[PDB]
């Protein structure tokens, strides 16, 4: 429902999908929690980044 | 493969999130195949819109 996410949340959503190290399953997991908890958007996008950089090359 | 995340690839993502009648469980499946197959960005989208209309009220 748009009553939870409008834009501010959609930004964190795209950032999660832009992670190349993360697959479709991993990202779809960070997107879900996002729309379900627009409050932890920064914490969910943070984790996503921690995961990406984790499996990342360097 | 176009991992560069083209325009249509970005639109497909958001459009899938905009779906209100669509639940997270379904939306996740699309986001999953979207990242694994950005070429289906148009297919999965149509499948999500067709699904969001299936749960749509009267």
């Amino acid at each position: 429902v748009d009553n939870k996410f409008n834009k501010e949340t959609q930004e964190a959503s795209w950032e999660i999908f832009t992670l190349p190290n993360l697959n479709g399953r991993q990202v779809a997991a960070f997107i879900s929690s996002l729309l379900d908890d627009p409050s932890q958007s920064a914490n969910l996008l943070a984790e996503a980044k921690k995961l990406n950089d984790a499996q990342a090359p360097k | 493969v176009d991992n560069k995340f083209n325009k249509e690839q970005q639109n497909a993502f958001y459009e899938i999130l905009h779906l209100p009648n669509l639940n997270e469980e379904q939306r996740n499946a699309f986001i999953q195949s979207l990242k694994d197959d950005p070429s289906q960005s148009a297919n999965l989208l149509a499948e999500a819109k067709k699904l969001n209309d299936a749960q749509a009220p009267k």
